[PDB]
This record gives structure tokens, C-alpha cells and sequence, in this order.
């Protein structure tokens, strides 16, 4: 369950990311992908080199879906219904891939927040980004 | 792998006692129906809308089939499923992007088919030996994604 | 979520197991330590031969707590409310043990009930036993 | 396991940097705070109710010392990760009971606690070194399990 004190830690540190999650998004998705190297079989259709202005694209609108979850944080089974609809429906992503992006955005948070991802709000992010898999992954069947 | 042989011969008896044309078209039909995602890499093969139509769909049936005597080549091959499978591993990550935990989800219902199939000769011994062949191939499946 | 046709396949089929619950619960347990044996760091205080008394006197609590989360299966969280709570401030059971043994439940059913184990009823007790561990590790943090 | 020789300079190159010493309470109190099953291991331990007394307390910086002091010999034999830490598997094994998967939890807060260290040095090629390193240190570790 997101406590509130877990509310509080990631909104603290996604206002913080602040107009960097683009940026942000997207260096988790090539971590991802160089460090989890099956998780590239569901975009076979982007260009996934370095530097991409598909996977910056594709970044940005992962980092815009997490900031509109953190802005309701309080009612993620409604504000994320159309994309758990499209992931459980055209998607189709295994749900263990859910793992390995929060992973690659957790050590994207690390390295570009020092001073702000403390033991604590680490254990608040890992925490949320869990329930917004949970939520996109709802619907699977 | 390496199964000790009392594993090998265990695996390797009840194999021979298997159907591969229906336990082909079973465990590759009750995948797509308990895990319903896996539908994706199907579609072009029709109908998969209830459980009676991804069983009765005979381009699931066929292709089980043909997944099915695959797997008995690994199971002929034991001492070395990466190069009985390094290209159906390529294959599977190149041509059809498919991600290899579904080999996994694949295996798993392999083994419910085969327990439903043998009853109680399918004991806790020759399953623990059968967990051990179908992660060798899923494995032995993975091995050339990149 | 267990949809209408889900319940009641899982109450039909709970409905066989009937009176052999306890000793199918023991033999998925056994099933579950010879084909993952990590899940018996779990159990270091048992004797896990061969027909212990101690694997079917725990495969009776297991099934048992199977059968009444199935008779309570439109609220299971109250249903299993202090199951989760000793697995999460006691037990501490890693969550994906859980998912190794509903599979050799699954597996045990499958090979018990040759004529109720059919595609629909095996992912409807697939999605149950899903339900039931979502449940006992809800708490954990 | 199979390190390019590029993967291996790096994973060295950033490892002759670290202090094992603050590293290890570092990547143990935040296995403790963030997957809290895992405090069923460390019980003789004292206060480890709040992050700041699981953080500041001395048995638990201690023992991350001693955990990372062996995880930093394993980094001067990537070729014999099993041979060289199978005398630990066998004891977490038998001795101490521990789930392997504990030893992914711990490998994975281990690369957040390295990028939280080194900021823009853990590049996207070094944390994929790494993944790769703290897996083979994991498996090696799961090796003597029965
Ligand atoms: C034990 C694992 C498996 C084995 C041994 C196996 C074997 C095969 C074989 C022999 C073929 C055909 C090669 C050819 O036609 O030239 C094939 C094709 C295919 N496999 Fe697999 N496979 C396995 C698991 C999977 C999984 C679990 C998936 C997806 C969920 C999958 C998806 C496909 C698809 C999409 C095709 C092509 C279907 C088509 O041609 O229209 N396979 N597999
Ligand atoms: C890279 C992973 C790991 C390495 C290299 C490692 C290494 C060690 C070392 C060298 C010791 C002391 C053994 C001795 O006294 O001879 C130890 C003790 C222990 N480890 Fe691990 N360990 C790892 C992961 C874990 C994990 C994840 C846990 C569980 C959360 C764990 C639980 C224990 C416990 C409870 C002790 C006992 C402390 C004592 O005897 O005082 N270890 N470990
Ligand atoms: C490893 C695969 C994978 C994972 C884990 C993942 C996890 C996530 C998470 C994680 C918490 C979020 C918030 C998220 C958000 C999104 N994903 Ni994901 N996605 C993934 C692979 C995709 C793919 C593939 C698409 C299609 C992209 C495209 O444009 O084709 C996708 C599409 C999206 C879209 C855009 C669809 C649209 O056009 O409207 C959003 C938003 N996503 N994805
Ligand atoms: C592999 C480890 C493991 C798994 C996955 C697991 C999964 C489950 C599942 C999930 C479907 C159920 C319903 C279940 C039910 C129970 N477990 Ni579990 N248990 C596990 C290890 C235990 C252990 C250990 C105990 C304490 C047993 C004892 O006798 O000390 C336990 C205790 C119980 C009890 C006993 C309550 C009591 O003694 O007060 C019940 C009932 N369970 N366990
Ligand atoms: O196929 P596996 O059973 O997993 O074994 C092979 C390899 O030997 P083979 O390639 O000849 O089978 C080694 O296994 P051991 O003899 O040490 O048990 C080990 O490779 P390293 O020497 O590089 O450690 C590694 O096993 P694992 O990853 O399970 O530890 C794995 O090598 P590949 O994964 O490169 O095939």
C-alpha cells in the first residue's frame, strides 16, 4: 500500500526530476535495453541506437504517464485505465519486463538525484513503480 | 543439463508413451488460453476469442504439432541442447521477436499437459526431472538473443 | 480479478478435491521441494522425506486455507487477513515462492482430475491461486 | 561468466575506486530497508524499526562490510565465480538457510547504490557490466543449494 509518507517521497523526487523525465525516460529505456537485452523483441520496429529520437520519443511519453500517476497517486487504477486497456490489450508485454524498466529507472533516479534518492525514498520509489505495473498489468485476463 | 541417468531414463520412458501430434496442440492451445498475452505473436491463425475456439483452431493444432517434435529432438540431444537449438533460438529472437520468459510460460504448461495426461505416473520424481529438461530448453532457446 | 465464470469454476473444482485437500496439499509440497528445492530453505525445522509426517500435517493447514479463501472468495483479504499477517511479520516467505507452488498445486490437480482440468478451469485456478498469494503478500511492505 | 575483456576493465576500473567499507552498509541497509522480508535473517541485530536505525546501526554496517570484503574477491576471479565462493554457497545453504533470490534483491539495490556513488561514471555500458557481474555472483552462489 502507498503510505503517505511514500506519497510524499515520490512526489519529492519526481518534482525534482522535474522537466528532465524526458530525459530521464529515455536513459532508462537504454539501460534496459543493454542491460536486459530480451526486453529489445517488443520494438523491433524502432531504431534503438543511441541517441534515437524514437526511443527520446518513446521516453518522453513513459516519463509523461509516471507524472500524471504521481499527480494521482491517490487514484492510479483511474488515471492510468487506458493505458493498462492498451498494455492489456495490444501490448501485450510479459509483466517480469515491468521489472526490469523499474529497475533501469530506480538506477536512472540514483544517478541524476544524489543528494534526493535517499534509502528511504529509493523504498518509496520501488514501492510506486510496483503499483503502476500492477495497475498497467490489471487487465491481462 | 545433466540429469543423473535414474533422471534420463525417467523422462526419456514416459516420453516415449507421449501423443505429439495432441499433447502438441494441448499445451501450445492451454498456453494461449491461461495466458492470454501470449496471443499476440498468434493472430494471423484466427479465431482465439473463447477457450473452445483457441482448442478447436487447427493452426494452433498444427503447430503445436510442430513445437512438440522440436522438443523431442532436444530430448534426444540432452547433452548439448544450445546446439540442437542455436537456430531456432536465433530464429525466435530475429525473425519472430519472441521473448524468451514465454518459453518459460511454454515449459510450465508443458508440464500441467503431461500431468494431466499421465495421472499419478506422473510423480514428483519424473516431474522434478521434467523441470529440469524444460528449463534446459527454454534456456538452450534464449541462448542466441541478443 | 476473478471474474463470475472464474468463480465458479474454482468452486466446482475445489468442489472435488473435497474431502482429499489435505493430502493433495502434501503432495504438491513434495512435488514443490524436489523440483525447486531453494524452497526449502523455508523448512529448515522439517523432516522432507518421503512420506513425513510433518509435509502432510503442513499440506492440511495449506489446503485447508485454500478451502476457506474459496468459500470466501467475494473477500479474501478479511477471509485470509491473518495469513497475511503472519506471512508478512513472520513467515517472510520470498513472494516468488509462491508462484512455484500454486504451479505444483496446478500440477497435482491436473494429474487428480483428469475429466474437471480442462483449458478454462485450469486459467481459472491459475487466476485463484494468482488471487490467494497477491493476498498473503499484500503487507509485506 | 562471459565478459567481453572491454566488460571486465570496466567493472575493475570502477571497483579499484569504491570504499568497500562505507559500499557494503550502504547496499545492506538499503536490502533491509526496501525489501524488508529480508530482516527475518537479522534478528540478533537490534533496531532496525525506521530507515535511519536500520541505516545508522553498527551490526548492520558491519556485516555489509564483511559481505562486500567477499563480493570484492569474487571481482579478482570473474573466470571461477563458483569455485571461488561455493564454500559460501554451501554455507548460506546449509548453515544459514538463505532463499537465493535474497542474493538478486541484494545484487540489484548493489548497482542502485553504485550509481548513486559515481552519478554520470555508471554509464548505460558499465550498469550492463555490472548486471552481468552481480548475476554471476548470484548464481555462484546458488550453486551448492539442495
Ligand atoms: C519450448 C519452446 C519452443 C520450441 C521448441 C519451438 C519451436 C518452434 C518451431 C519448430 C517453429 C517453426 C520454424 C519454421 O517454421 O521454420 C516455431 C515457430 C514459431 N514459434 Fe516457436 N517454439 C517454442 C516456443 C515458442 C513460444 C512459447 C512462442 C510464443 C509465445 C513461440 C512463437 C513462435 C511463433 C510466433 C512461430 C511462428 C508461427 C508462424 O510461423 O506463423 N514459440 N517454434
Ligand atoms: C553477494 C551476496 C553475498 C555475499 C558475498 C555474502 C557474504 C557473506 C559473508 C562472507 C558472511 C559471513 C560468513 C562467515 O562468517 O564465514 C555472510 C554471513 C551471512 N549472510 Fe551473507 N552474503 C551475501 C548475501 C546475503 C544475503 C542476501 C543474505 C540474506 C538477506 C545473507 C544472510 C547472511 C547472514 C544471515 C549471515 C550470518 C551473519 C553471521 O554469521 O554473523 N547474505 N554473508
Ligand atoms: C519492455 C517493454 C515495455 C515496458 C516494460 C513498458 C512499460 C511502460 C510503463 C512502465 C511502468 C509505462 C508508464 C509505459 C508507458 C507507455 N508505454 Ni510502454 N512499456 C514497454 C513497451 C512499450 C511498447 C512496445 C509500446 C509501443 C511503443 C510504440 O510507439 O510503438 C509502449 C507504449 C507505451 C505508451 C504509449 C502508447 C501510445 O501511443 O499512446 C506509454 C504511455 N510501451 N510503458
Ligand atoms: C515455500 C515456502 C512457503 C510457501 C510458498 C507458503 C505458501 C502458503 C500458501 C499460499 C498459497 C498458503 C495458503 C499457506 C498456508 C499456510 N502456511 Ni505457508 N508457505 C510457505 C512456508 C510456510 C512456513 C515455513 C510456514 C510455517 C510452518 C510451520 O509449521 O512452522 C507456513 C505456515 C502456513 C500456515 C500455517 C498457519 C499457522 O501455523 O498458524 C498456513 C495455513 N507456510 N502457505
Ligand atoms: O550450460 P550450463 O550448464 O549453464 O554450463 C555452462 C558452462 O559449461 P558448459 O558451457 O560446458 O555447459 C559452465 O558451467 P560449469 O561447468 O561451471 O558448471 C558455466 O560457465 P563459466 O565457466 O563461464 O562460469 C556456465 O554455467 P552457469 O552460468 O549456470 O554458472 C554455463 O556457461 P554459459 O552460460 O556460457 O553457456
Amino acid at each position: 500500500v502507498l503510505s503517505p509518507a511514500d506519497k510524499t517521497n515520490v512526489k519529492a523526487a519526481w518534482g525534482k526530476v522535474g522537466a528532465h523525465a524526458g530525459e530521464y525516460g529515455a536513459e532508462a529505456l537504454e539501460r534496459m535495453f543493454l542491460s536486459f537485452p530480451t526486453t529489445k523483441t517488443y520494438f523491433p520496429h524502432f531504431d534503438l541506437s543511441h541517441g534515437s529520437a524514437q526511443v527520446k520519443g518513446h521516453g518522453k511519453k513513459v516519463a509523461d504517464a509516471l507524472t500524471n500517476a504521481v499527480a494521482h497517486v491517490d487514484d492510479m487504477p483511474n488515471a492510468l485505465s487506458a493505458l493498462s486497456d492498451l498494455h492489456a490489450h495490444k501490448l501485450r508485454v510479459d509483466p517480469v519486463n515491468f521489472k526490469l524498466l523499474s529497475h533501469c529507472l530506480l538506477v536512472t533516479l540514483a544517478a541524476h538525484l544524489p543528494a534526493e534518492f535517499t534509502p528511504a525514498v529509493h523504498a518509496s520509489l520501488d514501492k510506486f513503480l510496483a503499483s503502476v505495473s500492477t495497475v498497467l498489468t490489471s487487465k491481462y485476463r | 543439463v545433466h540429469l543423473t541417468p535414474e533422471e534420463k531414463s525417467a523422462v526419456t520412458a514416459l516420453w516415449g508413451k507421449v501423443n505429439v501430434d495432441e499433447v502438441g496442440g494441448e499445451a501450445l492451445g492451454r498456453l494461449l488460453v491461461v495466458y492470454p498475452w501470449t496471443q499476440r505473436f498468434f493472430e494471423s491463425f484466427g479465431d482465439l476469442s473463447t477457450p473452445d475456439a483457441v482448442m478447436g483452431n487447427p493452426k494452433v493444432k498444427a503447430h503445436g504439432k510442430k513445437v512438440l517434435g522440436a522438443f523431442s529432438d532436444g530430448l534426444a540431444h540432452l547433452d548439448n541442447l544450445k546446439g540442437t537449438f542455436a537456430t531456432l533460438s536465433e530464429l525466435h529472437c530475429d525473425k519472430l521477436h519472441v521473448d524468451p520468459e514465454n518459453f518459460r510460460l511454454l515449459g510450465n504448461v508443458l508440464v500441467c499437459v503431461l500431468a494431466h495426461h499421465f495421472g499419478k505416473e506422473f510423480t514428483p520424481p519424473v516431474q522434478a526431472a521434467y523441470q529440469k529438461v524444460v528449463a534446459g530448453v527454454a534456456n538452450a532457446l534464449a541462448h542466441k538473443y541478443h
